[PDB]
């Protein structure tokens, strides 16, 4: 089922530059006669994009990262370029996508695959009888605990001229956004030098982890021919997008790239008049990432302040300090299960990044109702006459029920 | 879209945007950008049989918190020390699900 | 209280903890799990200092902090200087970004020449690129226009007495 | 077709020990090996796919290692429910050949067997043909002889064995040999003696009877 | 889950015919090749017969072909065989199997032969359904050594294989070892089962093995007792 017919013959790594290309809609807007910003993840221009080439059999598809999102562009005569696979490890123990050009029809799967070191698809009978014309995918070899399954109209395959057909992938937030266009281009080699929007095709509802992907070709004893396809990767950046007088857009400028594209859109115009402008101050930007605590080794007593085995009344509540130790909280994930857990002034997705100050604990039982009570600016008999919180309060207040152990028959 | 699942009575409260806790960092994470609503009622009625009800699990390791509406069914065994445990499960590496 | 097994839920006992603590202001001693690195001097670095988070260059110091002190604030209040917590060595904390940058253009309806004025740097660097035609001034580091021993009446003022043009074309 | 051969073929061994299995083909098959457990009396189950990955489900101490040929299975730390007659599929081309099992045997301290012989029993001469059977009692070596001998000739082509499976508490084999013979021919001979040879025996064991002697 | 199951074995004479039947729950049916395996008793593994789907590339084996015919039927999700002229050779257990994945489509599971059937035991016997005939083998001191001594009951002369033979109506579980049945000549089974038991034991304490036939409906109880 699996059959890699690599050769060891490297590659010297090619590149060349995108001009201006990758631009899409982000949004679903309609809008005419304007010159919209917007800060997104797109493809700076004139960037460094891979050219891979599919000659080299003469007398070739890497896994490749997938780091923010990226661009993809194939040229090609037929349809050699079948779909792509993506996940992080490419493997069992970790589900993968799956997006593959059958014949006519599209499927995208999210599974536990086992694919191949070199997937590819086998066509062979395009020609003999002319009928029939069976296939081969030799993409995996075990496909279950599959979740997601889509069989749709297939994609941008319809009809000298090669057809430039245009990809812009990217995972966020447990969700895939495919956009895509198709182009009759004429000259050879490269992509052209015009310019084309990318309406969107897909979003699917995935929910996996993505950092590596990989493309699967068509070969019809396999051979190759000649087509070529194109990698760039996605960046943070800003647009100045003007549409047209029907919508549809013609021309997009990024600011952080050179000087005057500073100014073109500050200025929120396609031309600038003779003159001298200012432009943003001069920027560095960060290298590396430091992190400095002090030396502590020790865990906090998580297990003598939650699981002791008498707590004080509340009108002479508990109050122990607590210093020099490691908060590591998780600790608590399995002995323990809290019905109230509220912090104030610090956000509980942030205490694992942060260090304390002057920590104490205090402990007490009280009723199921009074809970409540346990609050900054709270009126009742705890919180009058027994235990008072400030209005100032930093840090949290954590409360379980304990019927298992403080209540006699 | 509609997402349903089935948990403890004192873990309702984890599903929210900025929360913490072991449902909110290994199982289920909802966006900061949340447009929608959870709903959640009790179910002791159809979920418990009187010598226990052990279909349900829940992921307790991970070695990284989970991404918004990110979902994960592995099952490999999780390395807690200093040691590469071979997917045997000995002492401190441990079966990620528990029941 | 008398708290029986068979309570309403509102009448069963409930255990309390109260955690209490100050954040980002003196020297702290419980931190979280996060791992340390190294210490990178005179360079931009994003820092994590006892949970106090930024961006900048870190050199050496000559304040010397009282033993209650953990950090350092300037009139605006920003944190600029922190004592190291393993080292206890003392360190001052720098912005990174600095220098005004002027773009000088004959019109984009005539060429996309542009020079460009870095206003704080003298050659004799911090620019984004080196071209040739450097050339340095009293209001800056001129880059992208040849220096002429003529003189004109002035078509764009780059001041100090100094004007550009777009003449021969360059 | 492919043919395919695997080595061992009757391999013995403790609990707790490595234990390997080579498995070779008659072309070249790329990846497309499957190795199969049967216990007796069970269908077979897959335990690696494609000659290097387990299922889901199966314990990380089999091990399967592959090539164009000479592909082989691995047990490390063996445990006693991993004893079981193991075989290996190719899955390159149709029609998919098998190859010819392993059985896997526990070890056992050198144990000699108790010999019995029991002669027809009276009801059975009356029906006009005698049974003579002669038992082995518990022994580790299966790979023990019965000779029969009648009047001191050894008999050939009339007896039939069979063996029990290793016993679950002491792991020993029993065997019984049964020795047909018509009463007539019964009738015309003396000493009816078995003769079991074994490796805990130092020299063969024989039991026997003389017709008609109480 | 997914599964498989057949039925249509049980006992024929031979020069006659009959007919598996194999139905599939959980699949995708036009997807995958379709197996038949046999398995001879105290013996080993080996493929009968293969099937593509639509049923145009079928591969049997040398040993039975041009009397063996499978079917497909991809709409009741189906596997035959017609199996022709039997012979006695043929007696075994049967095995629906699936392997298959047709390379080209997209399937799931694994590649290799995962789910399996459960059996389905055809034996080939001119036969026909006969009773056990019994004898009790006597302890005697050339079964005795030392401290045990040794007997048994003989049954002998039946065809419908499964037949069971206990010690005391159950009650000795200690020594207590029946044989393998063996096939004669003549066709039909036999077996012995014997147990030890103390020396001192001989003929005090009770030990009567009960016969049972269930194919038939034979029921006996003989005594073993040292011989006279
Ligand atoms: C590309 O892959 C697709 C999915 O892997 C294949 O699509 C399959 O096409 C079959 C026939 O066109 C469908 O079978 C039909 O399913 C319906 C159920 O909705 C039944 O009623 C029909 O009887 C049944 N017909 C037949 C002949 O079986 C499959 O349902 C459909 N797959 C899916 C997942 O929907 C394409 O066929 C494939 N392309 C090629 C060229 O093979
Ligand atoms: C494809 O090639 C690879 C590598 O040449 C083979 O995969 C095995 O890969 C592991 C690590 O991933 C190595 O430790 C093994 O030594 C490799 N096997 C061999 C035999 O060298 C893989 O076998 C090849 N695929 C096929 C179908 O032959
Ligand atoms: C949107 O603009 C396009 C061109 O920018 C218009 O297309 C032209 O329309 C005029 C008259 O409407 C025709 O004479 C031309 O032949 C058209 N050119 C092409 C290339 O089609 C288009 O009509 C506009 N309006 C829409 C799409 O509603
Ligand atoms: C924190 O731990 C580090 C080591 O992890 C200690 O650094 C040592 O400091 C002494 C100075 O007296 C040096 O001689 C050692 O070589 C240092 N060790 C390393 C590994 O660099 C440091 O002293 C600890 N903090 C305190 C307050 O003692
Ligand atoms: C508090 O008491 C509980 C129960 O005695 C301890 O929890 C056990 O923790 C270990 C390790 O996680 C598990 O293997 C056991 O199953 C737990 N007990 C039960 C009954 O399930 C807990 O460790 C104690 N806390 C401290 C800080 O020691
Ligand atoms: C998505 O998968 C990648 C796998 O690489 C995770 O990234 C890190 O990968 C390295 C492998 O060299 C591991 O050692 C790290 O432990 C991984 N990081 C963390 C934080 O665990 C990445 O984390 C995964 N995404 C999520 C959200 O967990
Ligand atoms: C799909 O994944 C689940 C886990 O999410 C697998 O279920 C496990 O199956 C094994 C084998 O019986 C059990 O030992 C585990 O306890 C199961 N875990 C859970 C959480 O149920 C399941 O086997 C996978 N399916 C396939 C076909 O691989
Ligand atoms: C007829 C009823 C009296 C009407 C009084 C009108 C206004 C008084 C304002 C608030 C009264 C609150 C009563 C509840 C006190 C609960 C105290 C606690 O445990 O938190
Ligand atoms: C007993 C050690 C004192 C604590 C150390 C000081 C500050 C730590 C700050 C926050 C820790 C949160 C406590 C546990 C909450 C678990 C959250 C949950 O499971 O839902
Ligand atoms: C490299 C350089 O420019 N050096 C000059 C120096 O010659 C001059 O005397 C001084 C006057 O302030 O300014 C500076
Ligand atoms: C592309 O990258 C190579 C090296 O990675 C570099 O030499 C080349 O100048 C780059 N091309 C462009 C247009 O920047
Ligand atoms: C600049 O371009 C516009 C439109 O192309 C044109 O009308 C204008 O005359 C140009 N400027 C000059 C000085 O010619
Ligand atoms: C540049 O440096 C030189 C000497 O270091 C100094 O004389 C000059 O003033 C500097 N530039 C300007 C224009 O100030
Ligand atoms: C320009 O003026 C400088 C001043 O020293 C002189 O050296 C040079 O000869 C003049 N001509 C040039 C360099 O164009």
């Amino acid at each position: 089922q699996c059959v890699n017919l690599t050769t060891r013959t490297q590659l010297p790594p090619a590149y060349t530059n995108s001009f201006t290309r990758g631009v899409y809609y982000p949004d679903k807007v309609f809008r005419s006669s304007v010159l919209h910003s917007t800060q997104d993840l797109f493809l700076p221009f004139f960037s460094n994009v891979t050219w891979f080439h599919a000659i080299h059999v003469s007398g070739d598809n890497p896994v490749l990262p997938f780091n923010d999102g990226v661009y993809f562009a194939s040229t090609e005569k037929s349809n050699i370029i079948r779909g792509w696979i993506f996940g992080t490890t490419l493997d069992s123990k970790t589900q993968s996508l799956l997006i593959v050009n059958n014949a006519t029809n599209v499927v995208i799967k999210v599974c536990e695959f086992q694919f191949c070191n070199d997937p590819f698809l086998g066509v062979y009978y395009h020609k003999n009888n002319k009928s029939w014309m069976e296939s081969e995918f030799r993409v995996y070899s075990s496909a279950n605990n599959c979740t997601f399954e889509y069989v749709s109209q297939p994609f941008l395959m319809d009809l000298n001229f090669k057809n430039l057909r245009e990809f812009v992938f990217k995972n966020i937030d447990g969700y895939f956004k495919i956009y895509s266009k198709h182009t009759p281009i004429n000259l050879v080699r490269d992509l052209p030098q015009g310019f084309s929007a990318l309406e969107p095709l897909v979003d699917l509802p995935i929910g996996i982890n993505i950092t590596r992907f990989q493309t699967l070709l068509a070969l019809h004893g396999w051979t190759a021919g000649a087509a070529a396809y194109y990698v760039g990767y996605l960046q943070p950046r800003t647009f100045l997008l003007k549409y047209n007088e029907n919508g549809t857009i013609t021309d997009a400028v990024d600011c952080a790239l050179d000087p005057l594209s500073e100014t073109k859109c500050t200025l929120k115009s396609f031309t600038v008049e003779k003159g001298i402008y200012q432009t943003s101050n001069f920027r560095v930007q960060p290298t590396e990432s430091i992190v400095r605590f002090p030396n502590i080794t020790n865990l906090c007593p998580f297990g003598e302040v939650f699981n002791a085995t008498r707590f004080a009344s509340v009108y002479a509540w508990n109050r122990k300090r607590i210093s020099n130790c490691v908060a590591d909280y998780s600790v608590l994930y399995n002995s323990a299960s809290f019905s109230t857990f509220k912090c104030y002034g610090v956000s509980p997705t942030k205490l694992n990044d942060l260090c304390f100050t002057n920590v104490y604990a205090d402990s007490f039982v009280i009723r199921g109702d009074e809970v409540r009570q346990i609050a900054p600016g709270q009126t009742g008999k705890i919180a009058d006459y027994n235990y008072k919180l400030p209005d100032d309060f930093t840090g949290c207040v954590i409360a379980w029920n304990s019927n298992n152990l403080d209540s006699k028959v | 879209y509609a997402d349903s699942f089935v948990i403890r009575g004192d873990e309702v409260r984890q599903i929210a945007p900025g929360q913490t806790g072991k449902i909110a960092d290994y199982n289920y994470k909802l966006p900061d950008d949340f447009t929608g609503c959870v709903i959640a009622w009790n179910s002791n009625n159809l979920d418990s049989k009187v010598g226990g009800n052990y279909n349900y699990l829940y992921r307790l390791f991970r070695k990284s918190n989970l991404k918004p509406f990110e979902r994960d069914i592995s099952t490999e065994i999780y390395q807690a020390g200093s040691t590469p445990c071979n997917g045997v499960e000995g002492f401190n590496c441990y079966f990620p699900l528990q029941s | 209280y008398g708290f029986q097994p068979t309570n309403g839920v509102g009448y069963q006992p409930y255990r309390v903890v109260v955690l209490s603590f100050e954040l980002l202001h003196a020297p702290a001693t419980v931190c979280g799990p996060k791992k340390s690195t190294n210490l990178v001097k005179n360079k931009c670095v994003n820092f994590n200092f006892n949970g106090l988070t930024g961006t900048g260059v870190l050199t050496e110091s000559n304040k010397k902090f009282l033993p209650f002190q953990q950090f350092g604030r300037d009139i605006a209040d920003t944190t600029d200087a922190v004592r190291d917590p393993q080292t206890l060595e003392i360190l001052d904390i720098t912005p990174c970004s600095f220098g005004g940058v002027s773009v000088i253009t004959p019109g984009t309806n005539t060429s996309n020449q542009v020079a460009v004025l870095y206003q704080d740097v003298n050659c004799t660097w911090r620019v984004y690129s080196t071209g040739s035609n450097v050339f340095q001034t009293r209001a800056g580091c001129l880059i992208g226009a040849e220096h002429v021993n003529n003189s004109y009446e002035c078509d764009i003022p780059i001041g100090a007495g100094i004007c550009a043009s777009y003449q021969t074309q360059s | 077709d492919i043919v395919m051969t695997q080595t061992p073929f009757t391999l013995s061994a403790s609990v707790g020990d490595r234990v390997t299995i080579t498995c070779r083909a008659s072309q070249g098959i790329r990846n497309d090996l499957g190795w199969y457990q049967q216990k007796p009396g069970k269908a077979p189950k897959c335990l690696i796919y494609a000659a290097s990955s387990l299922l889901s489900g199966v314990p990380s101490r089999f091990s399967g290692s592959g090539s164009g040929t000479e592909f082989t299975l691995t047990i490390s730390s063996l445990q006693p429910e991993d004893f079981a007659t193991y075989y290996c599929l190719q899955h390159n081309s149709y029609p998919w050949t098998f190859g010819q099992g392993t059985k896997l045997e526990i070890k056992r301290t050198v144990a000699a067997p108790s010999v019995f012989i029991f002669p027809p029993s009276d009801e059975q001469l009356k029906s006009g043909t005698a049974s003579v059977v002669c038992l082995l009692n518990n022994f580790y070596p299966r790979e023990a002889k019965v000779q029969w001998k009648v009047d001191n000739a050894l008999q050939s082509g009339n007896s039939q064995e069979s063996v029990t499976e290793q016993d679950s508490k002491d792991s020993t084999y029993s065997l019984s040999s049964t020795l047909t013979l018509s009463k007539a021919d019964y009738e015309k001979h003396k000493v009816y003696a078995c003769e079991v040879t074994h490796q805990g025996l130092s020299s063969p064991v024989t039991k026997s009877f003389n017709r008609g002697e109480c | 889950e997914v599964q498989l199951v057949e039925s249509g074995g049980g006992l024929v004479k031979p020069g006659r015919s009959l007919r598996l039947s194999c139905a599939a729950s959980g699949f995708t049916f036009s997807d995958y090749y379709m197996s038949w395996i046999r398995q001879a008793p105290g013996k080993g593994l080996e493929w009968v017969s293969y099937i593509s789907s639509s049923g145009s590339t079928i591969y049997y084996a040398d040993s039975v072909r041009g009397r063996f015919t499978i079917s497909r039927d991809n709409a009741k999700n189906s596997l035959y065989l017609q199996m022709n002229t039997l012979r006695a050779e043929d007696t075994a257990v049967y095995y629906c199997a699936r392997g298959g994945w047709e390379l080209r489509s997209l399937a799931g599971g694994y590649y290799g032969m995962d789910v399996w059937g459960q059996g389905t035991t055809v034996t080939v016997s001119s036969a026909s359904t006969k009773g056990p005939s019994v004898f009790p083998l006597a302890p005697s001191s050339k079964s005795t050594s030392g401290g045990t001594a040794a007997l048994g009951c003989l049954v002998k002369d039946y065809f419908p294989e499964p037949v069971t033979v206990s010690w005391n109506s159950g009650a000795l579980t200690s020594g207590v070892h029946t044989f393998p049945a063996v096939l004669q000549s003549s066709g039909l089974y036999s077996l012995s089962s014997v147990v030890t038991v103390p020396s001192s034991s001989l003929g005090t304490q009770t030990y009567i093995c009960n016969v049972n036939h269930k194919p038939s409906n034979t029921k006996v109880d003989k005594k073993v007792e040292p011989k006279s």
